[PDB]
């Protein structure tokens, strides 16, 4: 898959996506959703090989899932990425390694603070407050390094993202049909349906 | 009595009363006989059944087109036995083009029974088979048992009241050997021999079972209409 | 009462089995002895063949294990080629191994431990015999490690084997009660071999013909067994002095 | 591996161990089932021969296999606790390849299943548990209440207990649940339940658990004073 | 007590008592014998006729291992063959590995050592069988007989069945009378003999001769059966001295 | 064939008896007397060599060993058990910590490991527990010096002195009396012979006691020169002559 | 104790002889096979009124031609079913055909005598295999936990059969229509059954060459039952 | 580097009548531009009315073509010798040839 | 064969109950007291050490309390030895956790595992089960300081006080007498020393008979302590509490 952005603003976390999929010559599709809910306050987006992707996220969802009723607790978004990143870093040296690179963005609700992770397919994670995966940071994140501030509010962090998705639609030679925006706060996880 | 817990125990005077008890269901079974002459082979087994509504269970098993058996006792171990004895025959004509001999095919199932006589865990085999077959050196019966031991024999038969069928076997021994291109004949001879084992019921249509295999004869079966001719 | 009949302990302390295969051990009514020369050790065992049916030359409790070591065995011959054939591989693995020749009490130190592991594992049962190696090794010279069913071994300045072990022994130990030195004070082994049998038949009290012995020579670099016409020759020098 | 068949038939078409797992059953603390219209509540007693518990981390008698089904159960805790993770396990794999949680019978079919298997297979012995699965199918308002037991036999109930006493409760519910009208409401189904463990339980105090499960994943455990409640007003219509 | 039940327990004797119920099975089986001759080994035994419905010549007991060995055994037929075929395993390994057919001695240790294995633990049992074996090889002429327990030895003759004290009394007979040795073709009518004379322990039943040899001048060193004329020859020499 | 017992020869009886651990003392209490004295600079092990024949070379019986160059090991009651053990002992040494951390395992952790090994003795499949009782005795850097006594159940405690096997009761005792947190390491060894003698019957000289130390490093006994820091095993077993010089100042 | 493969003195396994014992105990469950079907009839027997009878399921698909009923320790028979299942899509799969009864029947019954010390005991359940193919029609097979099946034109398991068996064989003949037998099936468990009879403690279905296996409603056995009635009153 | 595969050259054709059948096959065997065989049969009777050929590399031929006939007789023996249709032989070929899919059988196959 | 000898560790009795678990429960109740109390600011754990010697060297012995973690803690009744081996796999358990979550392990799921461990024993393998009884004082961000118990059969149960192995009937007892929920860890250190000084088989209750420790948040600000107490602190904490 292509273009996944993310931004940890004052209050939240929010998750930008592309809507394409491309088979080669053709767009399959228009309106692909690359992201899942692992737990009611963290969401993980994802981009890599085709079909690896969308296995990884479900085998990561069904796991925190369990985990979720066995404890009947939500795990920290911290606790999430360490789980994620084991199991990128397992693969990476496994007989076929998962191609998947993913961005989780969560809502830490004891210490009332949003969280964005960036997890690449080797297992490298680092946390930050605005990141990227392939060639979408390239674009972005002098924009990015230039207008965020940690105090930010929601709607200014959709601004700063609108800014970012206008200089990709601009600069990149692929058509990537736009993206899903979902932001991620104490209340959980919500879709903007209009961007 | 106390040595009879398990196959591999001996008794102090040198029995295997596991084995002994395997042979037991044998004798439980319902009769059947085998005989020979120089060109055919023939299997008669009286079958049965379980009440007046059942089918009648049947006793003769094909294992290739030039060898079969018939069955006396457990049912399922003459499948897995018929099953080994088909798997055997076939490797012979799939690896060597080769139609198995059987004697050979004897001696296969002899050590196979063998190893459930030896080792922990397992148990003999409830079930005795006579065996026909026609190959390059003629027609042939066989005689196995679940103790191991296999025979080679003009006739015989196993069951129960197989002693009387055995006999008449034994006194017919110069006339029935001499029954050579006459097929029809040669399964009088079984159903007249297989007749002495009878008591109470009689040999109807549904009730009698017949194998033939011979020169130019493959291993057949007949069963309902086909044996009232024999009747 | 499942105490006495596998390899666990009994409420004294006490493995059944093992006392039972101790008794197997002299199952053969066949007695063996060792002894240590100054460049030489030498075993000799007696050897009966009670049916004429029987090929005398196939009919031996002596092995030769290595090229260096010899064992002679006390107990039944299933038991004793048993032995014998994994002794053999062991020497064989060792060597291929490590690149020098096995030692006589390394060898019986491993027979040991396998012996040991019968008395703890309840699968496997001991063997019932009584195995003594002999070598002239190349660092601790004239060799005598004798191993059992308990998996218990000791080297020995000599030793004796057998349902009349004791009437050896106590004649040995008086032996080297006099000359006060460790081993048979005599520069060849045809004469150690002579000490051998002389004491034998002092400690018995019966003669021996040529097929009723059996001796083993283990000399620096060849362990090797006298033929019948070896021990007559033995006999005769005997008898005249 | 250790492969000795422990649970074999006797002479008389028994399998002992099987029977002696329900003896286990027996022996543990009662458990009770009751499906309303539109809720299903389950009952539990807890001995008070344990006090100086700590009731905030003990482990509690109803668990969550899944946000729309729950599991209660009679017998061994250890072996229960083997049952449920298998369950939960089993739970998010329906999730994960039929993108669609499990229907209540199908999750009761799969623990029972594994309860038959433990009853058949070499070297193991049989779980010395019956359960109680309760819960609504994904988007279906129609309430299921389902029992398993050791040897692997299951069934749906409109009412059911197991335990100790269980003989007891289940007369009481024989003649007081009427199928052509179960209680209608959530009050109706906890009072009728509450009622039901208080002919075998000793002291309403912190001797019942009851929890409550209604459609769309909406599970809640009632507290100490919210069934004190209900016990207090029980007793007061019994004093006349 | 209970030492009898389970094998390879020593009871307070030292004795494995299982092991000794597997020679009970082999005394009640047929006799069988071997003798050595000059130049190779001789091998027959009593074959009883159960019946008129069994096929003469045909149910075959001596066994050939590789193409040099001979193999006849009293007691529990299928365990003979079993061991046979274990046999025929080890002399397989052994030309494949080291070129030669296997030595007679190394044939006798390959069995004897399987044979003991199933005296080591509780989930075997014994062979139910004592093996007369030999043939010919680089060193000569070699003749053995294997025990239950795993124990055997060389022998001049042996002998093994229900006859077998009968047998063996003849056989030392042989030994005594010829120390210079004894001929193949002598060693074929004197084990028609032998077997005939060991016949008086069967005597209920008839029986039928089966006689195999392995001689360096007379088989080339490979194992063969009597067959025809000469094995007529030895039945009438045999009919002739118990009469 | 197959190991075919997969199930446990150890059980608890109704009593919470386990019954084989408990025999298994049993003989080790038959076995001979050994024991163990810490000093302030050092530890002393001994135990009587047991000759079963005087024809027997018992300089060939080791009943105290080397496990590492800073630990040994003497035992009472069944001597092949016990020499199978040493020889896991030595290994596991290697395998669990010197091949890891490049050093030798300090005392406790070694004991630690044996314990490991005779406990699963006690649960596992088809076998017997060990008939031996040891005691340990090792010095390391940061523990210094100490003694350890392991039971065939597994269970494992350290000592200022102690005495297993046969006269134990006894010498237990006697070690009471004289034992004291001063003692220099020659004084512990003066105690070890004085405690030995009470269990022993027959012959009491260098030649039918065996006895080692713990004490300062031998470079002398390691081989090799050149490195400070390899400075020689702690481990000495005492000469012949050694024990028979302190048997006339007894 | 003793071997699980154990055979006794008069030649028969213990365990099997004991696992025909269990089934004994079993609820009834009765077959009949005619030119126009094969009919399945089972006793539910609910141990209490709060159980949901509909629940009980002692009568099961196997494929759209075969139908199967069950005696016995009934949670036993789930790993058969799914064995039989597994055999019809198989063959299915590999042939483009239905698979013959008898061949389902076979490869259930190869199952039975796979334990030892594999299963560590046999199937406590005894099976009634109904179904339909070209070659030899409709057809009742009784699938033993032994290994042994025979083909029957009726019969019954469990605790009412040999009161039943005699039943049937008064009442059978070759001539029987559908509907004959569905009141025949009904009349005999009536007979054999503790409770009383209705369309909720028991259980009718069939197997016909057109429409294939099918369990039948409360509402369509409760009016079979009403003409069972009038038609015993009518004599 | 070894070749497990390789060209026995040959052609088949296969047509269905009405009523009636034909698999021919001409009789030479080659490899590269030598003959093997003049008369080297290539259709084969497999039993129940039906035949058979697999064309391409021989070896792999004559085993598919020996699997398929061995099909045939066990199928008569766990079916109680029923005729195997011609469908059904088809869908039992179809699961041989997809067994080797990783190492497929080299032939083109009419029945 | 071998099934002559097999005891058949892992079956139920005609009551339901499994003799081996029931059996080493009986072990069990002859080993040294220990007693766990938890505080609103800590928890204490408290043990006997078995009839000892003047001879055993007490500062460089345990056979009672083991540290599982930085912020977990164990006392055990029965064979030291299998204990041992559970505490080994407990530790690796606790590490393994905080190697993929990068979280210390929650008490309760730590003592889950361990218990599943011993319930295995019982239902399959046909081995003998853990002859110990556990109790575990720890503390975690979730459900702060807890105590539970573990025994052979695998059940856990969570509790405010508890003792196991020998006169626990007792020592409940006791417990349940002078236990109060606003308790601090100085009143719930006197308790146990004179709930362990009642129900002593031992004539008095001295330090080189004990094992004692404590949990705290007694720990410089928002963090966790563990003190296993010296020979010395334990003579000094019975003078204080007044028993010696
Ligand atoms: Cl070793
Ligand atoms: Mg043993």
């Amino acid at each position: 898959m292509d273009i996944i952005l993310g931004i940890r603003v004052q209050d939240s976390v929010i998750l930008a996506s592309s809507k394409a999929v491309t088979r080669g010559i053709s767009v399959l599709k228009d309106s692909d959703d690359k992201t899942r809910q692992l737990s009611p306050h963290t969401l993980m987006s994802f981009a890599g090989e085709a079909g690896d992707t969308v296995q990884f996220a479900e085998y990561i969802q069904a796991n925190i899932q369990l985990y979720s009723i066995r404890e009947d607790y939500e795990l920290s978004p911290q606790a999430v990425s360490s789980f994620v990143r084991q199991e990128l870093a397992k693969s990476i040296r496994s007989r076929r390694p998962y191609q998947v690179n993913v961005l989780i963005g969560g809502y830490d609700k004891k210490k009332n603070k949003p969280e964005l992770y960036q997890i690449d397919y080797l297992g490298t994670k680092v946390e930050l407050p605005y990141g990227a995966h392939g060639y979408s940071g390239f674009y972005t994140f002098s924009l990015l390094d230039h207008h965020y501030r940690p105090d930010m509010t929601t709607e200014e962090g959709l601004d700063l993202l609108k800014l970012c998705v206008q200089e990709l639609e601009k600069r990149m030679p692929m058509d990537f049909k736009g993206v899903i925006v979902k932001i991620v706060d104490k209340d959980g996880i919500r879709q903007v349906d209009d961007f | 009595n106390n040595y009879d817990g398990d196959t591999v125990t001996f008794s102090p005077t040198g029995r295997l009363f596991q084995v002994e008890y395997a042979l037991e269901a044998i004798k439980q079974g319902s009769v059947t006989v085998g005989l020979r002459s120089n060109t055919h082979a023939v299997l008669v087994a009286l079958k049965r059944n379980a009440d007046e509504l059942s089918s009648y269970q049947k006793k003769i098993i094909k294992c290739d087109e030039h060898m079969g058996l018939s069955l006396a006792g457990l049912a399922p171990d003459a499948r897995v036995l018929s099953n080994y004895l088909r798997q055997q025959c076939n490797y012979s004509s799939l690896v060597f083009n080769r139609k198995l001999a059987v004697e050979r095919a004897g001696h296969l199932l002899c050590d196979k029974a063998q190893k459930n006589t030896q080792s922990y865990g397992g148990r003999p085999y409830g079930v005795g088979l006579l065996i026909i077959g026609y190959d390059k050196s003629g027609a042939h019966l066989l005689e196995f048992q679940p103790s191991g031991n296999v025979t080679e024999l003009y006739g015989t038969a196993i069951g129960a009241r197989s002693q009387g069928a055995k006999t008449y076997l034994e006194r017919t021994l110069d006339t029935f050997i001499k029954i050579d291109g006459n097929p029809d004949e040669l399964i009088k001879a079984g159903v007249e021999a297989i007749s002495q084992s009878l008591r109470d019921e009689s040999l109807t249509v549904d009730n009698l079972s017949i194998a033939i295999v011979g020169k130019d004869t493959p291993f057949t079966i007949y069963d309902g209409e086909a044996v009232a001719k024999y009747i | 009462g499942y105490d006495r009949h596998i390899t666990i302990f009994s409420p004294e302390g006490r493995l059944y089995q093992v006392e039972y295969a101790f008794k197997a051990t002299n199952q053969t009514n066949i007695n063996s002895l060792a002894v240590r020369g100054k460049d030489c050790t030498v075993v000799i065992s007696q050897k009966k063949v009670p049916d004429k049916l029987l090929d005398p030359t196939t009919v031996s409790y002596i092995f030769c294990i290595s090229r260096t070591i010899g064992m002679v065995v006390n107990g039944p011959i299933p038991d004793a080629r048993n032995a014998a054939l994994r002794a053999k591989a062991e020497a064989a693995e060792f060597r291929y191994k490590y690149g020098y020749d096995m030692p006589c009490d390394v060898l019986a130190k491993r027979m040991a431990n396998l012996s040991q592991i019968y008395t703890q594992r309840a699968y496997m049962r001991p063997l019932g015999v009584i195995l003594t190696f002999v070598s002239v090794d190349e660092e601790l010279g004239p060799s005598i490690y004798k191993t059992d069913p308990a998996g218990y071994y000791v080297g020995y300045k000599a030793t004796a084997t057998g349902p009349k072990q004791q009437e050896i022994t106590t004649n040995l130990e008086n032996h080297f009660k006099k000359s006060k030195i460790d081993h048979i004070n005599e520069e060849s082994w045809e004469k150690v071999v002579e000490f051998a049998i002389t004491h034998m038949i002092d400690a018995l009290g019966t003669e021996f013909s040529k097929n009723d012995l059996e001796v083993g020579v283990a000399t620096k670099d060849k362990f090797f067994t006298l033929s019948a016409e070896n021990i007559e020759e033995r006999l005769v020098a005997i008898a005249e002095q | 591996g250790y492969d000795r068949a422990l649970s074999i038939f006797s002479p008389d078409g028994h399998i002992f161990q099987v029977e002696y797992a329900l003896e286990a059953v027996k022996r543990g603390t009662c458990a009770v089932g009751v499906k309303g219209k539109n809720c299903v509540v389950l009952g539990c007693e807890r001995r008070s021969t344990l006090k100086l518990q700590d009731t905030r981390i003990t482990p509690s008698k109803v668990s969550k296999i899944d946000s729309h089904v729950v599991l209660s159960f009679s017998g061994l805790n250890a072996d229960s606790r083997i049952l449920i993770e298998k369950a939960r396990v089993e739970a998010q794999s329906h999730r994960l390849t039929l993108e669609d949680p499990v229907t209540v019978e199908y999750l009761t079919r799969y623990v029972a299943g594994v309860q038959q298997r433990y009853t058949q297979s070499g070297g193991v012995r049989p779980f010395g548990v019956s359960t109680l699965i309760a819960g609504f199918d994904p988007r279906d308002d129609e309430p299921k209440l389902y029992q398993t037991e050791p040897s692997g036999i299951y069934s749906s109930w409109s009412a059911q207990t197991i335990g100790r006493n269980s003989k007891t409760v289940r007369e009481f519910l024989e003649k007081n649940y009427d199928r052509k009208e179960p209680p209608a409401t959530v009050e109706e189904c906890v009072k009728l339940t509450v009622r039901s463990l208080l002919e075998v339980v000793q002291t309403g105090a912190k001797n019942i658990e009851i929890t409550v499960v209604k459609p769309d994943s909406d599970i809640v455990a009632l507290s100490s004073e919210e069934i004190n409640q209900y016990v207090t007003q029980i007793e007061q219509e019994k004093q006349e | 007590t209970g030492y009898d039940l389970s094998n390879s327990v020593f009871s307070p004797d030292g004795r494995n008592f299982q092991v000794e119920y597997a020679v009970k099975a082999v005394e009640n089986g047929t006799t069988s014998i071997g003798i050595k001759c000059n130049d190779g080994v001789v091998f027959a035994v009593e074959k009883l006729i159960t019946s008129k419905l069994l096929v003469p010549q045909k149910n075959v007991k001596i066994q050939v291992v590789d193409r040099h060995i001979g193999c006849v055994y009293s007691g529990l037929i299928p365990d003979g063959r079993h061991l046979v075929n274990r046999g025929r395993e080890e002399a397989a390994s052994f030309k494949k590995l080291y070129k030669t057919p296997i030595p007679i001695p190394a044939f006798a240790d390959r069995l004897g050592q399987y044979v003991q294995a199933h005296t080591l633990y509780n989930s075997v049992r014994p062979f139910g069988v004592s093996t007369i074996f030999g043939g010919v090889d680089k060193n000569g002429a070699h003749l053995y007989m294997l025990e239950p327990s795993g124990s055997y030895w060389g022998y001049k003759g042996a002998a093994t069945g229900k006859g077998r004290q009968s047998a063996k009394a003849e056989l030392e007979k042989l030994v005594d009378h010829h120390p210079e040795g004894l001929s193949a073709r002598e060693a074929v009518k004197q084990a028609a003999k032998i077997i005939y004379l060991a016949h008086e322990d069967n005597k209920e039943k008839d029986f039928e001769l089966e006689i195999s040899w392995c001689s360096l001048s007379e088989t080339n060193g490979l194992h063969k059966f009597v067959k025809g004329d000469l094995l007529q020859e030895a039945i009438d020499f045999a009919q002739k001295e118990i009469n | 064939m197959t190991d075919r017992y997969s199930f446990s020869l150890t059980t608890f009886s109704p009593s919470g008896k386990l019954g084989q651990i408990d025999y298994a003392l049993t003989a080790v209490k038959q076995g001979v007397t050994s024991l163990g004295i810490k000093a302030t600079n050092g530890v002393v092990i001994a135990t009587e060599k047991k000759s079963s024949s005087p024809l027997a070379m018992s300089e060939t019986l080791s009943k105290v060993s080397l496990l590492t160059p800073d630990i040994g090991a003497v035992y009472s009651g069944m001597g092949p058990d016990y020499r199978v053990l040493v020889d896991k002992s030595r290994k596991v040494a290697h395998t669990s910590y010197k091949r890891i951390y490049g050093e030798y395992p300090p005392t406790k952790l070694l004991v630690s490991e044996v314990a490991k090994i005779m406990q699963e003795a006690t649960q596992s499949g088809g076998v017997r527990p060990f008939g031996v009782s040891l005691l340990i005795a090792g010095h390391d850097e940061f523990n210094g010096f100490s003694l350890y006594q392991v039971d065939p159940s597994g269970s494992y405690f350290p000592w200022k002195a102690t005495a297993i096997g046969k006269g134990s009761v006894a010498a237990k005792t006697f070690l009471e009396k004289r034992w004291n947190d001063e003692l220099e390491l020659e004084d512990a060894i003066h105690i070890a012979l004085l405690t030995l003698k009470e269990s022993v019957e027959g012959e009491f000289n260098g030649d039918t006691i065996e006895l080692a130390i713990i004490g300062d490093e031998n470079p002398d006994l390691l081989g090799y020169t050149g490195i400070p820091t390899d400075k020689g095993p702690r481990f000495r077993k005492l000469t012949s002559q050694e024990i028979n010089d302190r048997l006339e100042a007894l | 104790d003793r071997g699980v493969s154990t055979f006794s003195p008069e030649g028969r396994l213990f365990q099997v002889e004991y696992s025909l014992e269990a089934i004994k105990l079993g609820s009834t469950a009765i077959g009949i096979a005619t030119k126009e079907g094969v009919v399945l009839g089972v006793e539910k027997r609910a141990t209490s009124p709060l159980l949901e009878s509909d629940s009980i399921e002692k009568i099961v698909e196997i494929d759209r031609h075969i139908g199967c009923a069950m005696s016995g320790l009934t949670a036993d028979a789930r790993s058969m079913i799914e064995h039989a299942r597994t055999a019809a899509v198989t063959h299915n799969l590999y042939y483009d055909e239905d698979i013959n009864v008898e061949s389902l029947t076979q490869s259930v019954c190869d199952l039975a005598l796979r334990f030892g010390e594999l299963m560590s005991r046999p199937f406590g359940v005894a099976l009634l295999i109904a179904g339909h193919d070209a070659d030899d029609g409709y057809q009742l097979f009784h699938a033993e936990p032994s290994g042994t099946f025979y083909r029957y034109n009726a019969k019954a398991i469990g605790s009412g059969s040999e009161g039943a068996q005699a039943e049937l064989l008064n009442e059978w003949h070759s001539s029987l229509t559908l509907k004959e037998a569905e009141l025949l099936v009904l009349k005999i468990l009536k007979q054999v059954m503790e409770e009383k009879l209705d369309e909720n403690n028991a259980q009718l279905s069939c197997i016909t060459k057109q429409d294939g296996f099918k369990i039948y409603d409360n509402e369509k056995t409760a009016e079979l039952i009403k003409e069972l009635k009038e038609k015993e009153a009518a004599e | 580097q070894f070749n497990p595969y390789g060209d026995n050259g040959g052609t088949i054709l296969g047509i269905a009548g009405e009523d009636f059948a034909v698999l021919a096959g001409d009789t030479r065997n080659i490899t590269d531009y030598s003959i093997n065989s003049r008369y080297e049969p290539k259709v084969f009777d497999c039993g129940d009315n039906i035949v058979m050929s697999a064309n391409g590399f021989a070896a792999d031929g004559d085993a598919l073509v020996k699997r398929f006939k061995n099909s045939v007789k066990w199928y008569h023996f766990d079916h109680n010798d029923k005729k195997l249709s011609i469908n059904s032989a088809a869908r039992n070929i179809q699961h041989l040839l997809y067994g080797k899919r990783f190492f497929p059988y080299y032939v083109h196959t009419i029945i | 064969g071998s099934r002559r000898y097999d005891s058949r560790t892992t079956i139920f009795s005609p009551e339901g109950r499994l003799y081996q678990v029931e059996y080493a429960l009986e072990s069990i109740s002859h080993a040294g007291t220990a007693i766990g109390i938890m505080a609103s600011d800590g928890i204490v754990l408290a043990a006997e050490r078995k009839v000892t010697s003047t001879l055993l060297e007490q500062d460089t012995s345990t056979e009672k309390l083991y540290k599982l973690n930085d912020k977990i803690a164990v006392a055990v009744a029965g064979l030291t030895a299998d204990a041992e081996i559970l505490i080994n796999t407990a530790r690796i358990h606790a590490q393994n956790y905080l190697k993929t979550y990068n979280e210390d392990i929650p008490v309760e799921i730590l003592v889950r595992r361990l218990s599943d461990i011993k319930q295995g024993y019982t239902q399959h393998g046909g081995l003998r089960p853990f002859g110990v009884s556990f109790i575990y004082a720890g503390y975690d961000d979730r459900y702060g300081y807890q105590l539970y118990t573990s025994n052979p059969s695998g059940n856990y149960t969570g509790w405010k006080a508890i003792s196991v192995g020998a006169n626990t009937s007792a020592a409940q007892t006791l417990l349940q007498m002078d236990y109060k929920d606003d308790m601090k860890v100085d009143d719930a250190i006197e308790l146990a020393l004179k709930t362990l000084s009642k129900t002593t088989d031992s004539s008095a209750l001295t330090y080189d008979r004990l094992e004692f420790a404590t949990i705290r948040k007694g720990a410089n600000d928002g963090e966790v302590y563990q003190k296993i107490f010296k020979p010395q602190e334990i003579k000094d904490i019975l003078v204080k509490t007044g028993i010696t």
